Order: structure tokens, then C-alpha cells, then sequence
């Protein structure tokens, strides 16, 4: 390997990207799914104070 | 020597970094008329280079499209590249580690670099969903199978 | 279920977030005079709360002790928490998910938070090496045998 | 290489960095189901330290407290310290260079750190407004005398 | 049985950790974080002359 | 001569933010092998915009280019926009606000946005030198302005 040891050689399926995952009309599965949440933008910075979000 | 009783494979990061940043708020002064979290959409793209045998350099380019109403809010794009040491493994899992697992290391760093630029435009809170880069290539090479035998390799 | 075939096993991340962050540079401009490899020690520890019914909150306390020479360079500590949907696994693996696998998910984000703050303190970038969390506990179990070591296996 | 620039005030940035970063959300899981109206309390505390001859460290402690009453949303603080080689000045010039000028350089970095920390705990984007330190310290100085405006062939 | 179907009746793996997630001084010296870092910092901030004022 | 000092202004920062960000390190993997002797080029541009009556946005286009001889290190160009509310003055005094004082206010944030991309790109922390844009306008204006008569009167 020279740098580390000996993996023989490390290719990538002929070509990396465009084989499946690619910015084109031919997308795979996954992406945009039930994960994470949109909170807000509310900074609430009134001068140098905010409020109390109770009840 | 890869022929003894030891921990399977050896992996070692060398250096992680941002190659490229872009943040365009095209309707910036006026798009602030829209007070809500914009319609976000994640779009991934990837490029690589072999610097060595046993050591590969991969780049996860992440792009977030965000738009308030019918006008674009922001377009944020990071390229998180990194030199990693992938050794010990063989077959499919060898180049799978640099091709899939290493972009997944780079994704958090790309993610915070995005949310930094969003915060600079002072747009709503953008947390990207946990997207496994492997998953898309894994479903494309799913029809194959390969239930191995219980026998561990070494580093 | 009633077998080792997990089959319907589900692991969906609901939300990742830092429940605690710390970064200190006690000797900062005195210690910047020392241009070399910061002597770093990573000390992890797991925490969680058994909420149950497929809801488990899991925290990963990731702590760095870095030092240039005989004095401190930088310290860092991030309690990276997250709620995980764990299901469809039985036996040892059942409860073992929240204590090894779920913290291992949190580590990409844990390391990210640290590495960011290291560079924000103008210290040499610190990429904490990606290790098998399962193996740190498994080391304890493989502390009885230490023999073997065959000749160079040709085939 | 060519530093022959001799004027009043020899101001030279060495680096702006974080001697301290903190973000504590011990109530983080439970607070995400609350109506978000915290007492966003922005604090600015600045200090200096003379390290050597004409070498001054200035630190900007920026604290953001967020509480929805007795409910803690989060606590955050970034002590953005920065080394500045300053010469030629004294008295009110020196006091104002340390008092306002240097903290104003530290502020954008400290602000990005805090809002990143708020984003890491996955609370909505909390960007603090531009606070002009040179405005605040304009009240202080030491001697109340700085008027001019008279016809003079010089600058 | 509500959030999904699967696991509800278990312990918290151990009592907390009962091991601590780190390197024990025994035989396998696993984990080496310090073997992954950039290690580089050299900058000359080119000063630009003008006048006294503020940024 | 005739000293023309700018008096009776109104200045209120409505919002400072990045409209455009650009970082480039396409040479990143092999540019780390390069002898770090960067030719860092600081370039400044100002574009004001009337959004409404006595509401003027100013944008500071700062361009930084660093090249290691024939091989480029990086590019850092940030168009730091800021909506301001200016009044009290017109003509040359209006131009003294929008073309001097306003991009001066934007410069700490332009600097920081650039600096952060450089450090994320694992290059040593780059801090832009303090530019007095008020001095830059004074050059074109007439090269004649001066206030200050600090007399110590206190018992």
C-alpha cells in the first residue's frame, strides 16, 4: 500500500457517483423521511430581554 | 500481518475539511417578509480521488434548497472532503468504507457548516435529517445476498 | 422474535441534540507557543434513561484532555443526547442497543461539536478516531485468553 | 515582509479564538414541548490582560440565558479571547482600544459560536443584534473632552 | 406497543454502564484518537494603514 | 481651505447578514502538501441600495485570494449585506454614510464569515486587517477632518 499497509488497491465500482445516486431523473429510494423536526425562527429578542412561555 | 486473532479491520482518519462553500440569498432583503421555516429539500452529490493505496480521499457535497412562498430564501452548499485510512478489509466492504461510511463521517461537519451560513443569513433553524449515503447504494445492490459464516478477521 | 431473526427490527432517530457543551483553553496564548502534536486523550462514557415502549433517550458524554508538553492545551466535553426508536430485537441485543449502538450513532455529532470548538480555539484540528463502542465493553470479556499467533497463512 | 507603516496606534491582530465555550440544556428533552418565549438575556462582559510589552489579550464574555420562567430552556456562554499587539497609544485611546474596539472584533465570532450552540441543542435560530461597544464605552472613556471642527490644512 | 411494537420489558443494559466506555489498562489497547489530526497553524495578518477609528 | 465635517446623522442597524458567501479549495488534498507561503489579496467593494425612504441597505463585497505560487491555496469572497436606516444627511454626507461608515460596520462580520470558512477548510486561521473605510472616503472627499482637545479638568 505504501501509506498504511496493503489493501492491494481501492477502486469504486468503475466510477464513483452517477452509477445510482446522482442529481438526475433516475433517483434511488431513501431521503426526505420521518426524521428531525422544524422548530421555529423566534429569537424573541426584545431590546435585551424576552418573556416567559407558560400556560 | 492480516492472519491472526485481533480486532477486525483498521480505520484511521488523517484530516477532515471543507473544500467549498456557497450561500446565495437571491431575494434576501424582501424574502424576510415571509416569517416561517422555508420549504427545505436536501440534494446530495459526491466526488473522490485516490491519494494512496490503503488511504482514500472522498468529498460529500451537500446542498440545501430553501424557499419562502414562490421566491428562494437561501441556497446553501458545502463540500466536506477528507483523507481517511481504510485497511484490513477486502472484497466489497473495503471500498464501501471510503465510498459510503467516510461521507457519513463528513456529513455532520457539512451539516454544521450549512447551519452556520443559514445563521449568517439569519434564516429559520435548519437541522438536516440523518441521511445515510450508504442506504441509496445499498438498496441498489440489495438484490445479491451474502449471509457469511461466523469467523472474525483481524486488522 | 422467538428466534434470532430480528426481521421487523426498527431503529428511527427522532432527534439529535447537545444537552451539554464545554470547551476550555486554560493556558491558551502561553500554550500556542508550542507548535506540535497536542497530546490528546479521549474519555467516553454512556448515559441514558429507560423510558421504554420503543422510546429510549440516550446520551454520550465525550470528553477530551489535550496537552502541549507538560501543560494543558485544550479541554472539551459534550453530552450528545438523542431519542431513538428501538424495537424488533430480543435476547442480549434487546437492551444492549441503548448502551452501545445508540451512543455510537451520537459520536459523529459528538466529535463534530468538539472538532469545531478545537479549531475555534485556534488549536490543531482534532478528529477523534471512529471506534466500535461494542468493542470497549467486549475488551473486558476477552481478558482471559491471549494465545494463538500462527505462522503466515498461505492459500 | 514590508511592515514600514508608522502612524498613531500600531494595531495588529494575532488571532481571535474561544478560551471558553459552554451550552447547558439539562432540561433539553422536556423543554422542546413548551411554548417558546424565553427571557433571552444578552450579557456583555469584557476584560483585558497585558501579556508582554505592547501585547494585550482582550476577552469578550458573551452570555445568553434562556428561561421560560423558572423553566430553563438553556444557558450559553462564549469567552472569545483574542491577542492584539497594540502600540503608540495610551490613556483613553488604550482604554477604548481594549474597552470597545477589540470586543467589537471578538463579537461576530462569539455570536456565531453561541447561535451554533443554540442550533446544536436544536432550539430555533437565536441571532443577537449588532451591539456597538464603541457606543457603550463612548459614555465612559475617562476625560470628557474630544470636540474639534476647526479649519486646519491636515488630517 | 405504542410508539412502535417491540421492546418495553428490559433493564438499562447494566445499572448505568458498570464498566465506563473507555480504554482499560489490561491487554487490548483499543481506541487511538490522537493518531487523527491536521496539526497546522501559521498566519501573517497583513496590516493595512489608514487612520484611527473603528470597524 | 474649507473643512466639511458630516453632522446631524441618524443611523439604525435594521439587520446585518450574509447575502452571498463563497469559499473555494478545489486543490484541497494536494494544497496541504504545498509550502504555506500564501499571497493573500484583500479587495473591497461597496454597493448601497434604497429599499425605502431613509432605509438603505449596504453590501460589503470583500474578496480574499491566497495563492502558493502557481497553485492556489483558497478563495474567500463574502458579500456581507446589511439593512440600515439612514437619515439626517444627503449628497456627499449620504455617500459618507453608505460608502464609508456602513461597509465599515459590515467589515467585522465580513472578516469573521471569511475566517470561519478558512478554519473549516483546515487552513490556519486568517483574520483580515482592520480597514478604516471612513479614512478611504476621506481620501476622495478632501483629506481634511479632525476633532479632539482632551483637557484634564477634574478636582
Amino acid at each position: 500500500g505504501g501509506f498504511f499497509k496493503g489493501i492491494d488497491a481501492l477502486p469504486l465500482t468503475g466510477q464513483y457517483t452517477h452509477y445510482a445516486l446522482n442529481k438526475k431523473t433516475g433517483k434511488p429510494d431513501y431521503v426526505t423521511d420521518s426524521a428531525a423536526s422544524a422548530t421555529a425562527w423566534s429569537t424573541g429578542v426584545k431590546t435585551y430581554n424576552g418573556a416567559l412561555g407558560v400556560d | 500481518m492480516s492472519e491472526q486473532n485481533n480486532t477486525e479491520m483498521t480505520f484511521q482518519i488523517q484530516r477532515i475539511y471543507t473544500k467549498d462553500i456557497s450561500f446565495e440569498a437571491p431575494n434576501a432583503p424582501h424574502v424576510f417578509q415571509k416569517d416561517w421555516q422555508p420549504e427545505v429539500k436536501l440534494d446530495l452529490d459526491t466526488a473522490s480521488s485516490q491519494l494512496a493505496d490503503d488511504v482514500y480521499e472522498v468529498v460529500l457535497r451537500v446542498t440545501v434548497t430553501a424557499s419562502l412562498g414562490e421566491e428562494t430564501a437561501f441556497l446553501c452548499e458545502v463540500q466536506q472532503g477528507g483523507i481517511f485510512s481504510i485497511a484490513g478489509i477486502e472484497g466489497t466492504q473495503m471500498a464501501h468504507c471510503l465510498g459510503a461510511y467516510c461521507p457519513n463521517i463528513l456529513f455532520p461537519y457539512a451539516r454544521e457548516c450549512i447551519t452556520s451560513m443559514v445563521s449568517r443569513g439569519t434564516f429559520p433553524q435548519l437541522n438536516l435529517a440523518p441521511v445515510n449515503f450508504d442506504a441509496l447504494f445499498m438498496n441498489y445492490l440489495q438484490q445479491q445476498a451474502g449471509e457469511g459464516t461466523e469467523e472474525h478477521q483481524d486488522a
